């Protein structure tokens, strides 16, 4: 009723984890990932154009 | 209606709220240690014992809350008083706070002890193993001060303290609560809060006015770096009351519950080395490491007026709280969870728990808070005065303490010029509010301007100038002939037999009554003491017109006689005698600005010590002070009165001897060390006030006030300008008050005209 | 009792509705 | 909601409160044990007057009598432990019986057998029944070998019991 | 002992007088369920 | 006190009586129960029939 | 004073922890009595269908 619904409803949802495939830092510049996917992440500077 | 979340429902003894489910209780008001007075070496060894002292009584049935309460104090009343003088000082200190925090922290811990003709005696086990779990953790919490909630008559209405922390948890502003035969879950709410139901936010309904609160979620599993670690709270803009819970683990299920996530992380698809060996470490790290582990939620609910402030709050608190590694999870679906989690025993209503090991409760929540002492309650009506202090928090000052009747005895130790007196005149001012008889004592004129302006009759004293007295006037009661006698002996004694010749003669000796004719009645020796003698012009006055009920305030100034061995326990005795005979009923105090001097007196120590008995609990306030600490120690017994003290203020004296504050007074190293780091004339002086101090910076320079929607420049620079005193200014007081009158404010105009032509 | 003031309620995004070509409905129903 | 509690019996208050805590808790473990108790009891009942309701039913009428009527006497006869023992009585009857058995068993019409095929039935034991059944399965059955291409006319000329439940067809 | 996680954690989040409110209340559903099986037996007798 | 001691009396006499009811008349029920609904759970039997020749008017029984 | 008792059980009505053990109880007690009238109907129920 109007006191109980707040975890009823809490409890019924879709984290946004199943979404996001990350986890660990294995090493300090590579992610895994649930799947065991590693990744790095490329900062650039482009070069005019 | 609302009971359906509150489980409390009556007292199972006087400090033991009981259950709905049987779930007995207990509260306590911890005062907390101050984080700034120490080091960073101490906190360690405070989170070590607490450590030691939780895992001593370490069962599965016990559970721990902690709340941080932030207020916006309205219970500090403002007072009027009899003199202008001092009301003009208290309005411009008053105005002196625009736009400051003026927030006081409050910690809670509570306790509660949940069971997992023998029915009776099961229920005397229950009540007894709680109340052996108090005496253990008040035998821990001894630095920190706690006090055990317990209920207090208020004139054959009995009340209940423990109810009133629980009211402030869901009411959100302090309502008074009887204790009475219901259960207390019905009427305990009085203001109920009113969710959204998409739940961001929420309400409160109060007889005179409204709020708003959101909340945060703050679920961290790392161990803290510091010692306290989200502390930065502790000074903000905003008010909240910060949650966390310890709801323990019976040590199979905690290996259990570390088995089972070492396995789970295991049987997963990458492998993270950084995390299966620190788990591994840390699953016989328990058993060897001796700390009990257990369910931990942690919420802040900031309150606020409006919506978007609410959420300003909020991101603040989260940028705040990013600078010391933790994220903050927003809540918006569990907010009603959350907030019916705070109450103590509402275990259900916890979000999301998951296992802290006790040494991360412990330091999540280790009780330290910037030492703000009691903003009223006192035995003497409200705090004096409300001192500011480094970081921004108020300290409200008062001379009650707690437990060093309520110990009152008060030493402000520093150097004379810097601001001592200042000082003194300014607490003093402010704390006419009382208004209790002051018996002031001086040295160098220190207080003479600031007396005569308070409405006192401040008797200057001089050498070889008639002082007016004439002891021999005194009615003939039997302790005035004890004192007498005792007085002449000691006049004797200056130059068994001579004490029967001083009795009988005293005996036999009222505007007739003096020293010369006591002659006529030891008789050599006492003839320097009469008329035409070296010291004829103190005791043989023909008059003696001197008792304390025309005024409430004197003050005795005795810097002309006071190294002058001869006659100082004589004129001390008879000081200290004259305003005893006046000590009934009325709220009373002394004022010693320099006291080794009379303390190295014999006579007059053992008499100061059993009356100091006596008066304990006859609302006597010693106020000691000394130019330098040294000048103290130096007196053995000076020690043995330093001991039965309750606030100490420590003034700016870099040439301070290491023994002295260290041993000497029990001060610490790290307080040792912020008393040099003020400078020579910085204006800040540590208050180690009970067993928690902080710099109490007080600054009576320029300050800017909204006077009619203008910020005006205003200062109290006049104010110390007539609070100090000098010779030059006796000189020109003495002259003014001789010429115009008595009065206190018909003068002071004239005064500070001039005062302004002497500076020019 | 009412849903508080200045808050963050259900989404705006309900209000949105699929636009008919103005030609679809006459031309279907004959 | 009423006013403060009396403060001169602080002990006698929570003293009763602690008595009363106990007593509620005791109660209310007591009506848990009586509620299961009358669960128990009513299960009880409840089986009894389903046992006796279906035993009670009108299934197995009184089992059916057959008053035997002597056409020469017109005397009337009445149920026995016929039923027990060969219900048939009488060569006359008997004759009639294995007569119309072996006629209806023997012979066959595609237009007339369900009727012949159930009588047979009705007149057999199982063990007699499962043998007759058989004679219609296969590829070999009566309804293959003769369906609605050929007809088995048959008819008894002599019928002889010769015993205690037997007798002889020709 | 207990020697289970989720039996203490259900242990903490459980409270005695919803439980044996609930206790009962099946008590009770399951001896009118008895019951009326009992007055549909004798209508079946009937 | 009174109040409390009246409803205590209240509680023994008239709970405990309604429960020793409770179990006197349900072990009377039990008794009439198993009797009378196993009685009855036995099918009772009619008449079967009585000869009366039509021809000599003779009765057999 | 007739019924002085009906005076003594408004005292333990007043809402309380003693409140909800006196309702408790007298609710367990109608439930007795309902319970007991049931099964003495269906009793004499059984007795008469048999007879």
């Amino acid at each position: 009723m109007g006191a109980i619904e707040s975890r009823k409803l809490l409890a019924s949802e879709t984290p946004v984890g199943q979404f996001i495939p990350y986890s660990h830092h294995v090493t300090d510049t590579i992610i895994s990932t649930k799947n065991a996917e590693y990744l790095s992440v490329w900062k650039i500077d482009g070069r005019s154009h | 209606p609302v009971g359906q979340f509150i489980p409390y429902s009556h007292h199972v003894t006087d400090t033991i709220i009981s259950t709905k489910n049987a779930e007995y209780l207990s509260v306590w008001k911890i005062d907390g240690r101050s984080h700034q007075s120490a080091s960073e070496a101490d906190v360690f060894q405070w989170i070590r014992e607490l450590n030691n002292t939780l895992r001593g009584i370490s069962s599965a049935n016990l559970s721990l809350w902690t709340h941080i309460v932030r207020r916006r104090v309205y219970e500090y009343p403002d007072a009027e008083f009899d003199n202008v003088f001092c009301r003009q000082l208290d309005e411009k200190y008053r105005e002196s706070f625009t736009g400051y925090n003026l927030m006081v922290n409050d910690l809670y811990l509570t306790v509660v002890y949940r069971p997992v003709d023998q029915k009776k005696h099961r229920q005397e086990s229950c009540i007894k193993a709680l109340e052996d779990i108090n005496r253990t953790l008040g035998q821990s919490f001894k630095r920190y001060g706690a006090e055990l909630l317990s209920v207090y008559e208020k004139g054959g209405h009995a009340f209940s303290a423990p109810l009133e922390f629980l009211a402030r948890l869901v009411n959100g502003e302090h309502i008074p609560m009887p204790i009475c035969r219901d259960r207390f879950s019905d009427y305990m709410a009085v203001n109920r809060p009113m969710f959204s139901k998409w739940g961001e936010v929420g309400e409160l309904r109060s007889l005179t006015g409204l709020r708003r609160f959101g909340m945060l979620e703050i679920r961290e599993y790392d161990d803290a770096t510091e010692p306290g670690q989200l502390n930065v709270l502790l000074e903000s803009d905003y008010e909240f009351v910060l949650t966390h819970s310890f709801s323990v683990l019976s040590r199979p299920a905690a290996k259990e519950y570390l088995q089972r996530h070492q396995k789970n992380l295991i049987d997963a698809r990458d492998v993270a080395t950084d995390q299966i060996e620190e788990i591994d470490e840390a699953l016989n790290q328990l058993i060897s490491g001796h700390f009990v582990m257990g369910e931990h939620h942690c919420t802040l609910t900031v309150y606020g007026e409006t919506v978007q402030q609410v959420r300003d709050n909020l991101a603040h608190a989260s940028a705040a709280m990013l600078d010391v590694a933790v994220l903050p999870k927003p809540v918006d679906l569990a907010l009603e969870a959350g907030y019916w989690a705070q109450l103590p025993a509402n275990w259900q209503w916890r979000p999301r728990p998951a296992p802290i090991t006790s040494l991360n409760f412990l330091s999540f929540s280790p009780f330290h808070n910037f030492m703000s002492g009691k903003p009223t309650g006192n035995p003497w009506g409200p705090a004096v005065t409300i001192l500011k202090t480094v970081s921004g928090t108020p300290l409200y000052f008062n001379f009650h303490a707690s437990k060093e009747r309520l110990l009152g005895n008060t030493m402000l130790i520093g150097q004379s010029s810097s601001g001592k007196t200042v000082l003194l005149g300014f607490l003093l001012a402010q704390a006419q509010k009382f208004k209790p008889t002051i018996v002031a004592f001086d040295k160098d004129r220190g207080m003479e301007i600031s007396i005569r302006a308070m409405g006192g009759r401040y008797l200057p004293l001089k050498t070889g100038e008639p002082s007016g007295f004439n002891p021999f006037q005194l009615p003939p009661t039997h302790a005035n002939l004890i004192f007498l006698k005792q007085f002449v002996k000691k006049l004797a004694a200056a130059g068994h037999r001579d004490e029967e010749e001083i009795d009988q003669a005293i005996t036999a000796m009222k505007s007739l009554r003096r020293l010369s004719l006591l002659l006529q009645f030891v008789h050599a020796r006492l003839v320097k003491w009469c008329e035409g003698g070296d010291y004829g012009w103190l005791f043989d006055n023909p008059t003696d017109a001197l008792d304390l009920s025309t005024h409430q305030i004197y003050g005795f100034d005795i810097t002309e006689f006071l190294d002058n061995p001869e006659a100082r326990t004589p004129v001390m005795m008879y000081l200290l005698y004259r305003t005893e005979s006046m000590i009934d009923g009325r709220r009373f105090m002394y004022v010693f600005d320099e006291f080794w001097k009379p303390l190295q007196d014999e006579y007059f120590e053992d008499l100061a010590k059993n009356k100091q008995k006596t008066i304990r609990k006859q609302n006597g306030i010693f106020v000691f002070a000394t130019q330098e600490p040294s000048d103290a120690l130096e007196s053995n017994i000076a020690k043995t009165l330093i001991q039965q003290c309750a606030t100490y203020i420590f003034l700016a004296n870099p040439k301070a001897d290491y023994e002295d504050y260290t041993q000497g007074f029990k001060l610490t190293d790290s307080e040792f060390e912020l008393v040099r780091g003020l400078g020579e004339f910085s204006r800040r002086f540590l208050i180690k006030q009970g067993d928690q101090s902080a710099l109490a910076e007080m600054n009576l320079g320029k300050f800017r006030t909204i006077v009619d929607g203008e910020t005006v420049e205003r200062d109290f620079d006049d104010e110390l300008l007539v609070l100090s005193g000098t010779p030059d200014n006796a000189e020109i007081a003495e002259s003014i008050i001789a010429e115009v009158g008595d009065d206190p404010a018909v003068w002071l105009p004239i005064f500070l005209d001039r005062v302004k032509a002497e500076r020019s | 009792q009412e849903r508080i003031e200045g808050e963050y309620g259900a989404s705006e995004l309900a209000s949105e509705r699929r636009p008919h070509t103005p030609g679809a409905r006459t031309l279907l129903m004959v | 909601q009423p006013k403060p509690v009396k403060a001169e019996q602080l002990k006698s208050y929570y003293e009763e409160s602690r008595g009363l805590e106990r007593d509620l808790i005791g109660e209310f473990v007591k009506s848990r044990k009586t509620a299961w108790r009358v669960a128990t009891a009513s299960g009880l009942f409840g089986l009894l007057g389903m046992v006796c309701g279906i035993v009670g039913f009108s299934q197995p009428a009184p089992a059916p009598l057959v008053l035997r009527v002597d056409n020469a006497t017109g005397a009337v006869d009445v149920v026995t432990t016929l039923r027990e023992h060969e219900s048939s009585y009488g060569e006359v009857v008997d004759t009639y019986w294995l007569n119309q058995y072996v006629l209806n068993r023997e012979a066959y019409d595609y237009n007339t057998i369900q009727m012949n095929y159930d009588t047979t039935a009705l007149l057999s034991a199982p063990a007699v029944q499962q043998d007759y059944y058989k004679l219609f399965d296969g590829s070999n059955a009566r309804d293959r070998v003769l369906g609605n291409k050929a007809r088995i006319t048959v008819r008894v000329r002599s019928i002889q019991p010769n015993g205690r439940g037997q007798a002889t067809v020709r």
